[PDB]
């Protein structure tokens, strides 16, 4: 049986303003930046969508709780 | 290797020591850009300069109040000088703007190109107005005495001296008016008061800086 | 600070200052010269 | 818990044994909700940081288990005069509860004081614990000769932390080690009882002892619930 | 081999023996810088052997002349007889203008050594000087230092260690009783258990201020005291 | 039981500490410790700290606040007492006689709790329902009662 603990990942992201520059980073399509005005629609509506910015699970949870 | 203003942290990457003052400070990294430093190092300088002028000229006036030669305290000096002599207020605010104007936007403009003022331009001064580092003017106006001129040792011991006296007048500037704000009185009163019961008379006891108490 | 003065150069983040600014001049202008209907 | 010695206390578990060798002073077993697991360890969470955490209390406790408890046994002896024979509480710590006028200046101008020492004693011990060895480089006063460290926070020692050099070989200090701890664990707690008792009765640490012996059976917790 | 100030303790690594009286006793660290220990050794020199003169002045003074407190002697109104209420403005330049010149001299010693050992008026007349601190010549007229001067010097330095302990023990007891070295002594040995430190300590008898011709001179005790 | 503006302004202040907490809790839980995948699946450890801890705890310390705080100060305002003459919160709780003079089982301390005389309580653990015909709210024994069995 699992021993229910605490587990974390030390030092997981950098804080650096880098990506605040770069709007849409967190998307594979929208990181290259805008064409047409629908670009800028859409990196709003994806912002928050962080399961369709990743598949790992943990990655999910991990934004999940700090939001 | 060299003090740092926190003890273990390392000094960041663009503080590298050089500049007068260096004690890796800087936790906001608002220097970190080396076109911003420049700037900024001139403002400092600026600021300690002004300030080191305007503490030694609130602690004299304070002395000749403090033992009955007649000057007001600095936070009434004003309104004494303009009404005493029949000065108007904003003839003489115009005229400071006039002759602090054409100062400052030399200096303004020899920041963005230096040496730029010693063309001879003005009434035929050249050298006096070339400059010789950011923020240290120099040649026989600036620096009559040529204490820059001399030993390059001695030249680098007063630019330490100078940035630091200029951020402890800084300092001091900041208590003169809180001092003012919380006890209402000049900053000789103030001392004054402290040495007649040092235990029983400071910020811990003026009622406003500790408000809990 | 060049990534972070980068950020505060996005548009919606310049909108908001200059919309800041532009409202606050009018804002300050009828604190001034309240009523305004005419050019006189 | 197991009090006394034990080869483990009560709550050891077979799973706090897989961590828990017996090398740290003070390892008798005990750690039901793992927390000095090193597996996926982070934050303040994590062995060193919490053995460090346990010795520091400790030298706090028993430095207040002896304060808090000395003016009035020294007042009952009269070694001291009456005035100064306060209850722990009522020295001016909580002011609602008491405070003790007297003092050579007022309690807020005490204070600050306190927060100048503490924040050059406070932080520079946090440095040595974050850059090992680094109070003993940058100048300070000559006094950085004694501030090296070790290499482990909780026992920087050198010529004034150990000043007697006392525990010269690894058997003795590490003897030593266990008996700071098992008498800091004692203290810790005995801090919880004087709060505890304060709440409860009103009355010093000192007070409680002697009423308690004087009538075991009517004087306890138990009939100190009701008034 | 020589034996240190406690037993199992290891002197420093700076400590060797050379000056006299070397117990390799530094537990704050300030004498491994070597060019400190220099300046240290001097200042030491110069507290061992004013507190010398102090400790033989105050003595003495109290008995040639019991009935005068040493601790208020400084005041004009208690000067003897020719010199009974001077200005002491004019006093006070007397002592700056010789002492100015004779430390100056002294420090410029520290700082060149063996640079003003000549006489600057009548040339031809010198100090040996042979090392910093210890002048000798005109210094040591009686030629003492012509024998075994190391252990002339531990001898200095342990009777002025002690002397340095002893003056300031003259000053708490005169704060804390208000009576000299000797008038202490005898008050202790009339009453040993009513006339001691447990009850003394939490009076001080110094007042806050005194007048000396016009000038409010401000005092102090080494502790909070009752006044 | 808030009576003065400075109560509520101190509760803005900590509000605001509370607020950068929170920031830097997330902050730390993401770039600094992050949890694992298996962390978060503790649904069993999640449910029991959140219905016992967050709930249960709330509840009760809720309570505590209405018993000592709450009750007093509204009793002493629904009979006329102006609110400047109240006692403060913290006279309350420091002086057990002026409890006892509000609500006399206060006399008797934690015992009849610990004796299971839990009838003395009844001046401040009520059952009346209704409301309270002064104020028109349900009556603040009837919530203590309620948040203390909740
Ligand atoms: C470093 C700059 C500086 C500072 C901190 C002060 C500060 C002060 N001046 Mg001074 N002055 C300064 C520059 C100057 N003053 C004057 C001329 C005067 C006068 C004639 C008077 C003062 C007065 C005052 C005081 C009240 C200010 C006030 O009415 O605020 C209210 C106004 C504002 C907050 C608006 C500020 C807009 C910028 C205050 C102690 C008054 C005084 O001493 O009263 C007893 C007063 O009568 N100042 C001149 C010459 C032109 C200055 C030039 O730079
Ligand atoms: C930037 C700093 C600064 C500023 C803004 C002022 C401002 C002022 N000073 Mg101060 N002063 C300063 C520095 C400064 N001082 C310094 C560094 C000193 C030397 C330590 C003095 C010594 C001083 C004296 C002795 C007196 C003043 C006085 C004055 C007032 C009249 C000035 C005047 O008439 O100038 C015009 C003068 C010139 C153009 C001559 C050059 C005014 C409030 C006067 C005062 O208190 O009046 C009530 C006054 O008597 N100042
Ligand atoms: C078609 C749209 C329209 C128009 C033409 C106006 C026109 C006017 N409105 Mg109205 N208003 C509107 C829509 C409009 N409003 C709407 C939608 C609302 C709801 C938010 C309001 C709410 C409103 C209020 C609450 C007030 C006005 C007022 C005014 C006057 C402002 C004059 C001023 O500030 O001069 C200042 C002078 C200037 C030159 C401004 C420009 C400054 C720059 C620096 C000039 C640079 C030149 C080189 C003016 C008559 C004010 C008033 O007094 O009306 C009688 C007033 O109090 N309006
Ligand atoms: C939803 C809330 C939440 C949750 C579930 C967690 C969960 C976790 N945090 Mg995080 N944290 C939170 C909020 C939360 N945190 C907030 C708001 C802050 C900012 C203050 C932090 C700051 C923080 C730090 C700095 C650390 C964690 C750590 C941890 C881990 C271990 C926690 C632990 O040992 O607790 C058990 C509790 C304790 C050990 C004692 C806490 C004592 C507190 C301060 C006082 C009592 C609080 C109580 C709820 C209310 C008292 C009221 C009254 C009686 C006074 C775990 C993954 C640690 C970690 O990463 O480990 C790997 C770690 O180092 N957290
Ligand atoms: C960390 C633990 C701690 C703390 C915070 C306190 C705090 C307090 N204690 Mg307690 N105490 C403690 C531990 C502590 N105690 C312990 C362990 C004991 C047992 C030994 C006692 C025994 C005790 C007694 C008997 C009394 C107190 C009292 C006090 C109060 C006044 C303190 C005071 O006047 O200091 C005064 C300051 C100092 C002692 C430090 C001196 C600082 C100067 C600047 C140093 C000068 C150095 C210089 C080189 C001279 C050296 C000379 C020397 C070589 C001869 C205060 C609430 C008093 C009280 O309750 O009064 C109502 C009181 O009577 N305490
Ligand atoms: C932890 C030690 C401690 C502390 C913090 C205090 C704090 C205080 N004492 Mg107390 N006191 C203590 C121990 C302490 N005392 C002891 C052991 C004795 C017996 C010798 C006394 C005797 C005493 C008296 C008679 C008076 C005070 C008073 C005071 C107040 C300061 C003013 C004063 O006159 O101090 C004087 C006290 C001292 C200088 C004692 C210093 C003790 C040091 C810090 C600890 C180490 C001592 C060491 C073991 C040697 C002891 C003597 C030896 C012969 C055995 C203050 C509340 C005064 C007061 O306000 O009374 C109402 C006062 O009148 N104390
Ligand atoms: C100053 C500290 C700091 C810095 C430099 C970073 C930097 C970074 N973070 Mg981290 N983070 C921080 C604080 C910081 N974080 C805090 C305080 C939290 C807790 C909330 C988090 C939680 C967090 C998560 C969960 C994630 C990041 C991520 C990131 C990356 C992208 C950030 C981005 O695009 O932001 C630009 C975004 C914004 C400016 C939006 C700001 C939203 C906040 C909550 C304020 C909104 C308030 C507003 C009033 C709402 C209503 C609006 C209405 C009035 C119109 C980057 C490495 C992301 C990543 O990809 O990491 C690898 C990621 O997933 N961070
Ligand atoms: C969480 C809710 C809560 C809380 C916090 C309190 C709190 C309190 N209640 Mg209340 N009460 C509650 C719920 C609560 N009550 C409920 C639900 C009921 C209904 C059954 C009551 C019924 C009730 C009654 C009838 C009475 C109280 C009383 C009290 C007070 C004394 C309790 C006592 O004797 O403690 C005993 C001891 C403890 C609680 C232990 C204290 C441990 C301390 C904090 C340890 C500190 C240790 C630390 C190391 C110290 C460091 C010091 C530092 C300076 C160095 C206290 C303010 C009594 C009172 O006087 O009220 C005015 C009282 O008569 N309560
Ligand atoms: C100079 C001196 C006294 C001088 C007294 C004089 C002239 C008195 C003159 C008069 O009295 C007369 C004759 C008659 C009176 O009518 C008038 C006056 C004018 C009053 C005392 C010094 C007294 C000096 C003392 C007591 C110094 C003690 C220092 C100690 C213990 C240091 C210890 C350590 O520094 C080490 C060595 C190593 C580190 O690692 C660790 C620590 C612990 C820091
Ligand atoms: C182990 C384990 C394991 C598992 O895994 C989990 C768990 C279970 C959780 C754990 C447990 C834990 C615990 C039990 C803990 C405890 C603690 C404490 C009690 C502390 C104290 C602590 C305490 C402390 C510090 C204290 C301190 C004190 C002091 C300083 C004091 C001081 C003073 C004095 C002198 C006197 C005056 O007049 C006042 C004052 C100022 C007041």
């Amino acid at each position: 049986a699992k021993k229910v603990k605490i587990a974390v990942d030390r030092n997981p992201v950098e804080t650096s303003f880098e990506k605040w520059a770069k709007p849409g980073h967190f998307s594979r399509t929208l990181s290259k930046g805008p064409n047409t005005t629908t670009w800028i629609w859409n990196l709003h509506a994806d912002a928050h969508d962080f399961d369709s910015h990743t598949s790992d699970l943990e990655e999910i949870s991990r934004k999940v709780f700090s939001a | 290797v060299r003090p740092v203003w926190f003890p273990g942290n390392p000094p960041p990457a663009h503080l590298d020591g050089s500049l007068a003052g260096d004690y890796g400070f800087d936790p906001l990294f608002l220097g970190q850009e080396p076109q911003t430093l420049k700037w900024y190092v001139q403002a400092e300088l600026v600021h300690g300069r002004f300030a080191m002028l305007g503490a030694a000229g609130i602690i004299l006036t304070s002395i000749g109040a403090k033992v009955g030669l007649g000057f007001p305290e600095w936070y009434d000096a004003g309104k004494v000088v303009v009404e005493k002599n029949n000065i108007d207020f904003p003839t003489l605010m115009v005229i400071q703007f006039y002759l602090m104007g054409w100062a400052e936007t030399k200096r303004w403009y020899d920041f963005k190109n230096p040496g730029s003022q010693a063309d001879g331009s003005f009434l035929g001064f050249t050298e006096e107005f070339k400059g010789l580092e950011n923020g240290y003017p120099g040649g026989r106006f600036f620096d009559p005495m040529g204490l820059s001129r001399g030993d390059a040792a001695k030249y680098q011991e007063y630019k330490q001296k100078e940035v630091k006296n200029g951020r402890l007048a800084m300092i001091a500037c900041l208590g003169f008016a809180a001092q003012y704000a919380a006890t209402g009185k000049g900053p000789l009163d103030n001392l004054a008061d402290h040495l007649a019961d040092p235990n029983h008379v400071n910020f811990a006891t003026n009622g406003v800086s500790i408000p809990i108490a | 600070m060049k990534d972070f003065t980068t950020y505060l150069s996005t548009a919606p983040v310049i909108a908001t200052i200059w919309f800041t600014f532009t409202a606050g001049l009018l804002i300050e202008i009828n604190r001034y010269f309240p009523d305004p209907l005419v050019f006189s | 818990v197991d009090r006394s010695k034990d080869q483990l206390y009560v709550g050891a578990s077979q799973s706090s044994l897989a961590y828990l060798d017996g090398s740290l002073p003070g390892d008798f077993g005990f750690d039901p909700l793992g927390l000095l697991d090193p597996v996926n360890s982070g934050g303040f969470i994590e062995p060193k940081w919490l053995q460090y955490s346990e010795v520091i209390h400790a030298r706090w406790a028993m430095l207040g288990a002896a304060g808090c408890i000395a003016p009035e046994v020294l007042g009952a002896a009269g070694l001291i005069p009456d005035a100064t024979n306060i209850k722990w509480f009522e020295s001016g710590v909580i002011p609602p509860a008491g405070s003790y006028n007297g003092y050579w200046a007022d309690p807020y101008t005490i204070f600050f004081v306190e927060i100048v020492a503490m924040q050059f004693a406070e932080l520079r011990r946090l440095q040595d614990f974050r850059y090992p060895g680094s109070m003993g480089q940058q100048y300070f006063l000559g006094l950085e000769a004694i501030f090296k460290g070790s290499g482990d926070a909780a026992y920087p020692g050198g010529p004034f932390f150990n000043l007697f050099n006392l525990g010269k070989t690894e058997a003795a200090m590490k003897e030593l080690k266990l008996k700071e701890i098992k008498n800091g664990r004692l203290a810790m707690l005995a801090m919880l009882g004087y709060g505890a008792q304060a709440v409860m009765t009103g009355k010093g640490p000192f007070q409680n002892l002697v009423e308690h012996l004087a009538d075991p059976v009517n004087n306890n917790i138990l009939t100190n619930f009701a008034g | 081999d020589r034996k240190l100030w406690a037993p199992g303790v290891v002197a420093p690594e700076y400590l060797k023996g050379d000056l006299a009286g070397d117990y390799g006793w530094d537990p704050l660290g300030l004498g491994a810088d070597p060019t400190a220990l220099k300046w240290y050794r001097q200042s030491e020199l110069q507290h061992a052997r004013w507190a010398m003169l102090g400790v033989a002045g105050v003595l003495v003074q109290e008995i040639v002349k019991p009935d005068v407190y040493f601790y208020e002697a400084g005041l004009p109104q208690n000067l003897p007889e020719p010199f009974t209420n001077i200005n002491m403005g004019g006093l006070l330049a007397w002592e700056f203008i010789l002492m100015h010149w004779v430390e100056v001299r002294r420090w410029q010693d520290y700082k060149n050594f063996g640079s003003v050992n000549e006489d600057p008026i009548f040339k031809g007349n010198k100090v040996p000087n042979p090392e910093m601190g210890y002048p000798g010549g005109i210094f040591d007229p009686f030629g003492f230092s012509k024998g075994n001067l190391k252990e002339l010097q531990t001898k200095e330095i342990k009777n002025g260690r002690l002397a340095m302990i002893a003056y300031m023990a003259f000053i708490l007891q005169a704060q804390a009783t208000g009576k000299g070295p000797l008038a202490a002594l005898s008050a202790h040995l009339s009453n040993p258990f009513g006339n001691n430190i447990l009850k003394n300590i939490g009076t001080c008898t110094v007042p806050h201020s005194v007048d000396v011709q016009g000038l409010t001179i401000p005092l102090t005790c080494l502790w909070p005291g009752s006044q | 039981g808030i009576t003065s503006e400075l109560q509520l302004y101190t509760t803005a202040i900590g509000g605001l500490v509370m607020a950068a907490a929170m920031f830097f809790a997330g902050w730390f839980h993401y770039h600094k410790a992050a949890p694992k995948l298996e962390w978060f699946q503790n649904v069993e450890s999640m449910l029991n700290h959140h219905l016992g801890g967050l709930l249960g705890l709330g509840s009760l310390a809720w309570a505590g606040h209405q018993i000592h705080v709450s009750l007093p100060v509204n009793k002493l305002l629904d009979a006329g007492v102006d609110p400047k003459e109240i006692p403060l919160p913290h006279d309350l709780l420091l002086n057990r006689a002026i409890m006892a003079d509000l609500y006399p089982s206060f006399a008797k301390g934690i015992a009849p709790f610990f004796t299971l005389n839990w009838s003395e309580y009844s001046d401040f653990l009520t059952f009346k329902g209704g409301l309270n015909p002064v104020t028109g709210g349900l009556w603040l024994s009837d919530t203590a009662h309620h948040h203390v069995a909740i």
